[PDB]
RNA sequence: CCUCCGCAUAAGCCUGCGUCAGCAACUGACAAUUAACAGCCCAAUAUCUACAAUCAACCAACAAGUCAUUAUUACCCUCACUGUCAACCCAACACAGGCAUGCUCAUAAGGAAAGGUUAAAAAAAGUAAAAGGAACUCGGCAAAUCUUACCCC
RNA sequence: GCUACCUAAGAACAGCUAAGAGCACACCCGUCUAUGUAGCAAAAUAGUGGGAAGAUUUAUAGGUAGAGGCGACAAACCUA
RNA sequence: GCUAAACCUAGCCCCAAACCCCCACCUUACUACCAAACCUUAGCCAAACCAUUUACAUAAAGUAUAGGCGAUA
């Protein structure tokens, strides 16, 4: 692989920063915490 | 009689044996055939000696005496066999030039690689040899393609590591 | 169905135990009623010598010298045992100084190799 | 000994290698440079002075040489320490253990001068390849290491299945063109009458 | 192994960060 | 002798002979219990039971009066972290019965304990860890932890 | 969590390396050299694409036609393959006609 | 009632997959060709 | 297990066979397993001139306040842990005895002036010189725990003791380093300690009695 | 007076199987 | 208390519960099955060989059957080699499956259905039942008893 | 090496009544029912059954191979 | 604070240059020894089915030509 993605921890990070504060899953799971940060948003 | 299977009773259970030095081949030459024919029975019964107590070792969950003195008579063993072949090969080369002791021819078999077919004996000529005239000694038209394969199979192998030795030792002019 | 493992004489029905055995070479033949009869001539008697007075014991103590390897080929053989005899009979038919022309004739052959080991 | 193995203090035999060397180890190769054979110029028994890290310009005298890995093992010198000894309630004695060092590491020393020089192969007409010092004209020796194995060469009493020198010597041998089994029969004293019998070889 | 050094200088200085909210000063 | 080209024989030639044996032997002790009379060796597999007899009546003198030889099986059954097995290898026994009422026994190789006791001072090396065997100084338990080095 | 703990060895690089030093050099040959050559004749790499820049399935019908008599037998069958995959791809699919 | 397809002989596993019928025929030496050039360890039964 | 031959029998036991592998390289030693002549406290001027050979420069009368030294700046290495420099002033065989108890407690001893003039009372003899040495000083020490609570000892009072301090030189670049501490039999037991302890009797299974 | 013993390993191994699917029901309808 | 198992051979498998060591046969080291049984046979060339078997004798068959030499020539050595283990094979398993033959045809051989409890429902396997007796149900399916008669194909 | 058929040379079939005969074992098959349904099992188990001196069943080796084989036609069977 | 995480070098790819390689073993391979090879590729696919047909240094040139004169060659 030539270049591969070595940002992706700080893109994850920028998601899961603003869920923090739910319940469940959905502060540590980026797929569902990203669903609910947008319907946060 | 049995016990020259085994060592003196003074030699029992002692750990340390002090033993003299294997022979080497520069001594043996100056031997003569029946004096290095006595030398083999010497050195045969000195190994069967050795091969009993490396099995009574193993047997009684102990360590050997000194297994560095098998080391010293099959290195000297070899090296007996090795100065009857050396007047073997040199006579035969005086009375008729061959240089090997077994007859033998290159051929090709039915894969098509060459391989050399050391002769074997037997009792009728070939041609009524019916097992003999079954194993067949040639590569039919449909072996060239596998032997191409074989061939750039070897080419692959030697790119790759003839390739990897530089890329080794450009990496030594980046440390040193 | 287990193919790595080595096709040994363990290994068949009973007719083929019968014929596969190990390396140990054939003794005589078989008749009929599978009698065999073993060949006193194709079994290998050992030619031992005595023993008896022989001063080389099977080691070699440790204040030998040291030499050179130096091996023995075909001409360091000839310029020893049949070279000299030669320029004792040329100052003054190559079977006289140790030639022997042809080998069918002897018990020991060279080429191919009669005798064994 | 696999390829790219690891060579260390314990020699690659041993049991405390076995430990550390099993037969599934993949480590990382250490990367030396590549010293010929001509080129190397410590032996067991040369006296060297260190220079890098602890022990700085003390002199020591080489005790073990690994020369798979450019490792020279300096005598008593640059050492750390360790305990020998193993039962489960016990405290502690230590060993002063020698940690090896590299041959840039090291440096050979003069006997009429006792000071670090390098070493350049220099040809007399008195010895075929010699140390020669390269601020001195010196020949430096190549010092007596105790033996291979267990010798003490000069000092050796054989035992009663060792030839005498006497006997290893005695050119018996008579170049002639018989063969060892033309020889051994006719001073084994067999006849032999019946002739061979021409075989086929194919 | 990923290659590259903006990512690993960016998480060394997150690590430090998170080493102050673990472990702050006097 | 093995790994050799024998020559051939046909009817009315000459005899057959080794002059340097190449199958070197091993006399092992028997496993099991037998009669006093039969010695049991380590055969390898390119050796008959007519070449055995001659090799105890030639080389080493012995009136041998009966052998029997098998083939034992060495295991296959046990593998390496490649999952190869690892083939322990097969050996031939031979088991030779000693004529005119001969007896042999198996000696006693390694006597258990020979001299006096186990070791002591083995190089300086172990009288620097026996030493501490005497003097390990262990501690009291009336004093508890503290330790035993300051003189206070 | 694919990052790394640790930062990673320095990249040293030489900028006045023999390489980078006399990079380019030559490359203006034909313009002040009296055109005795071209500067493609200076490009070094296989010898069927000095000089000559195409599209993948120009590059394998070029490399067969000038370096397939030579090929490896089972590297040519996968450029046949290659140069057949190649040509239903260009001539057969695609959003522009 | 199914799986037990395989009845283990040695006459028989010899007699079909063995080096000797392989050879035997020119449309079988080039599987014990195409296995040298594999590279298996087994070429045959 | 508990000793090294009982290895050596479960091995012999369980088959494992461990052979003696030589080595032409072995263990290079620089101090001793304990006392020469252990000097017993309530005739050796060979010894002085058995030094003098390997020495060239060496003078007694200028020695204890030297090896004095070397004794209260290799203990400032115990209030501080620095191992590095207590190789170098104390020796391979003492230097367990001295560091391996105090291992996760921090000590607090302390040198206050002498009493007496320390002085030398037997000297002896690859080669390991031995200079018994006797001072009469006053120490002061407290050891603590892992929690720095006082385990043993005032920090401030100052006691007087009586040592016996045996020193140690490799007869090219060794020194004096203490090898030993001679505690004899006629002292009077240390400072009682802090804590109260339990000494357990006797575990009985269920087919003992206690008598 | 204080060392290292004798010595350890380890083991491991992994296989799997296939199937299909078979005698199901509700025909024509 | 079970026993429809067992013991041998064959085929298959290939050291796979022997010694020492390390729910509550694996690894390392050592050891072993020994030929008389069973495999591994045959010097040529001619010419030989109508009449089964079945207790083979009567009686009866049709489907017409496993069993053999002689002549002249050549021949002198002799007991080698190989299998011999196990709680085992084929089914991905320490699998309620499959698997030829000889004997034992109930054992002289081989084994253990219950980890401990409690004594619900539902479910599985069984045994008993008042009075009735196919009313059940598509159908006497199942179980319980032993039987008639008549069709279609 | 399963199976469909064939070839060579083998094997097996108690007891009872009296011949592709009847009762009935071993053996071969798989009628009906229940359990099972990621099961003991990728077709089993328990009972109940059909045949069991024959167009029988069976061990061993050989044969026929995919545009084919083989088939007491079920478009069956030819390594789940 | 468990499980884990981290890693950098085994090796590889592409090119250039150069044309590369004791014993037993076709019988049941790894078994010491007895009376004869040559012979058109088809098809997918494309033609929107398919049935003739459908590719297997530079420049002249996608030119002349070929073609259910069409896909295309
Ligand atoms: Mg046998
Ligand atoms: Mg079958
Ligand atoms: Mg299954
Ligand atoms: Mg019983
Ligand atoms: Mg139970
Ligand atoms: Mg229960
Ligand atoms: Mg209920
Ligand atoms: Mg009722
Ligand atoms: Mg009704
Ligand atoms: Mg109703
Ligand atoms: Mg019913
Ligand atoms: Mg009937
Ligand atoms: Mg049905
Ligand atoms: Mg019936
Ligand atoms: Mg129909
Ligand atoms: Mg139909
Ligand atoms: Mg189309």
């Amino acid at each position: 692989l030539r270049n591969r993605v070595t940002d992706r921890y700080f893109r994850i990070q920028e998601v899961l920063k603003h869920a923090r504060h739910f319940r469940g899953r959905k502060n540590r799971c980026y797929r569902l915490a990203v669903r609910t940060v947008i319907r946060a948003f | 009689g049995l016990e020259e299977f085994f060592d003196d009773p003074k030699n029992w259970g002692q750990e340390k044996v002090k033993s003299g030095a294997a022979w080497t081949c520069q001594q043996l030459r100056n031997k003569s055939n029946e004096d290095l024919h006595k030398l083999w029975y010497v050195l045969l019964k000195e190994r069967n000696m050795l091969l009993t107590l490396e099995q009574e070792a193993k047997r009684q969950r102990l360590p050997m005496p000194s297994p560095e003195r098998l080391d010293k008579v099959v290195d000297s063993m070899d090296a007996l066999d090795k100065v009857v072949q050396e007047r073997e090969d040199a006579l035969r080369l005086l009375q008729t030039g061959q240089e090997r002791a077994r007859p033998g021819a290159w051929r090709r078999d039915i894969f098509g690689r060459i391989i050399w077919h050391k002769f074997k004996q037997w009792v009728i000529p070939w041609h009524l040899n019916k097992r003999y005239n079954r194993k067949r000694f040639f590569a039919l038209p449909y072996v060239d393609h596998f032997l191409r394969l074989e061939r750039e199979k070897r080419a692959r192998i030697k790119a790759r590591k003839e390739n990897l030795e530089r890329k080794k030792a450009k990496i030594l002019l980046k440390k040193f | 169905a287990d193919r790595m493992s080595k096709w040994t004489s363990k290994r068949g029905p009973r007719s083929f135990r019968g014929r596969k055995g190990r390396g140990a070479k054939g003794i005589g033949f078989l008749t009929s009623g599978w009698r065999f009869v073993q060949i006193k001539e194709m079994v290998p008697e050992f030619v031992v010598p005595d023993l008896t007075g022989f001063k080389l014991k099977p080691y070699v103590s440790y204040l030998a010298p040291e030499s050179e390897e130096t091996p023995l080929t075909a001409a360091q053989l000839f310029s020893e045992a049949v070279a000299p005899a030669i320029e004792k009979d040329f100052k003054d038919n190559l079977e006289k100084y140790g030639f022997e022309p042809t080998q069918e004739g002897k018990l020991f052959q060279l080429y191919p190799r009669n005798f064994l080991r | 000994l696999p390829p790219h193995y690891r060579y260390g203090m314990s020699p690659p035999g041993s049991v405390a290698d076995k430990r550390k060397n099993p037969p599934w180890i993949r480590r990382r190769p250490v990367v030396v440079e590549p010293i010929s054979d001509e080129d190397w110029y410590l032996f067991c028994g040369d006296t060297v002075e260190i220079l890098e890290g602890k022990d700085a310009g003390k002199q020591g005298k080489v005790v073990q040489v690994i020369r798979q890995r450019n490792w020279v093992v300096v005598g008593g010198l640059n050492t750390h320490y360790r305990y020998i000894g193993k039962t489960m309630d016990y405290r502690g004695t230590m060993i002063p253990s020698e940690a090896p060092l590299l041959h840039r590491q090291v440096k050979l020393v003069d006997p009429m001068d006792r000071k670090p020089t390098e070493i350049e192969w220099r040809f007399t007409e008195a010895g075929e390849r010699v140390r020669v010092s390269t601020r001195s004209g010196r020949i430096i020796p190549k010092p007596e290491f105790p033996r291979a194995d267990g010798i003490v060469p000069e000092t050796w009493i054989d035992g009663p299945k060792d030839t005498s020198v006497e006997d290893a010597l005695e050119r018996t041998y008579v170049p002639c063109l018989k063969t060892l089994q033309e020889e051994v029969m006719e001073a084994m004293g067999i006849k032999e009458t019946r002739k061979y019998k021409k075989v086929y070889w194919y | 192994v990923k290659k590259g050094f903006r990512a690993a200088f960016r998480f060394q200085k997150e690590l430090e960060r998170q080493r102050l909210l673990r472990c702050p000063p006097p | 002798a093995r790994n050799v080209v024998y020559p051939l024989y046909r009817l009315g030639g000459p005899q057959l002979r080794v002059f340097r044996t190449n199958f070197f032997i091993q006399l092992v002790r028997p496993g099991v219990a037998q009669p006093e009379d039969t010695v049991q060796f380590r055969i390898p597999m390119e050796m008959t039971r007519v070449d055995l007899r001659n090799y105890l009546e030639g080389i080493y003198n012995v009136p041998v009066a009966a052998v029997r030889t098998r083939v034992q099986h060495g295991s296959n059954k046990r593998r390496d972290h490649r999952n190869v097995r690892i083939k322990k290898p097969d050996y031939k026994v031979a088991y030779v019965q000693l004529a005119h009422g001969q007896t042999f026994t198996f000696p006693d190789l390694f006597p258990e304990k020979d001299e006096s006791p186990e070791g002591s001072a083995a190089d300086d090396l172990y009288s620097m860890l026996e030493e501490e065997r005497q003097q390990r100084q262990s501690s009291d338990p009336r004093r508890g932890g503290v330790p035993s080095w300051f003189g206070l | 969590i694919g990052i790394r703990l640790t930062l990673p060895p320095p990249k040293v690089v030489d900028r006045w390396n023999e390489k980078r030093a006399m990079f380019g050099v030559y490359d203006n040959i034909g313009i002040l050299g009296n055109f005795e050559k071209h500067p493609k004749e200076l490009i070094r790499g296989p010898i069927w694409l000095r000089g000559w820049k195409g599209n993948e399935l120009q590059r394998c019908i070029r490399k067969r036609k000038m370096v397939g008599s030579r090929m490896f037998a089972d590297d040519l069958h996968n450029l046949n393959k290659r140069i057949r995959y190649l040509y239903k791809h260009f001539n057969r699919h695609g959003k522009f006609r | 009632a199914r799986g037990n397809e395989y009845q283990p002989s040695n006459i028989k596993r010899k007699n079909k997959h063995g080096w000797v019928r392989r050879l035997s025929t020119p449309a079988g030496v080039q599987v014990i060709l195409r296995r040298m050039l594999k590279g298996r360890k087994s070429l045959s039964h | 297990f508990k000793t090294e031959k009982e290895f050596m029998q479960h091995a012999r036991k369980a088959g494992l066979v461990i052979p003696p592998e030589k080595s032409d390289r072995s263990i290079h030693l620089a101090c001793t397993a304990g006392i020469f002549d252990a000097y017993v406290p309530p005739a050796s001027q060979v010894s002085i001139r058995r030094i003098k050979d390997y020495d060239a420069n060496f003078k007694i009368k200028d020695f204890p306040e030297k090896a004095k030294d070397i004794f209260i700046e290799a203990h400032l290495c115990l209030n501080n842990s620095d191992h590095d420099r207590l190789h170098t002033l104390v020796t391979e065989h003492c230097f367990p005895d001295m560091t391996w108890d105090i291992k996760y407690k921090t000590v607090r001893w302390s040198f206050v002036e002498s009493l007496e003039p320390s002085h030398v009372v037997q000297v002896r003899c690859n080669v390991y010189g031995q200079i018994t040495v006797r001072m009469h000083t006053r120490q002061t020490l407290a050891i603590y725990d892992r929690f720095g609570r006082l385990m043993y000892g005032q920090e401030d009072v100052p006691k007087d003791v009586l040592e016996y301090v045996v020193f140690e030189k490799q007869l090219p670049y060794g020194s004096w380093r203490m090898h030993t501490k001679i505690v004899p039999p006629w002292a009077p037991p240390k400072q009682p300690i802090l804590k109260t302890v339990m000494i357990p009797g006797p575990q009985l299974k269920p087919e003992e009695e206690y008598e | 007076x204080x060392x290292x013993x004798x010595x350890x390993x380890x083991x491991x191994x992994x296989x799997x199987x296939x199937x299909x699917x078979x005698x199901x029901x509700k025909k024509x309808k």
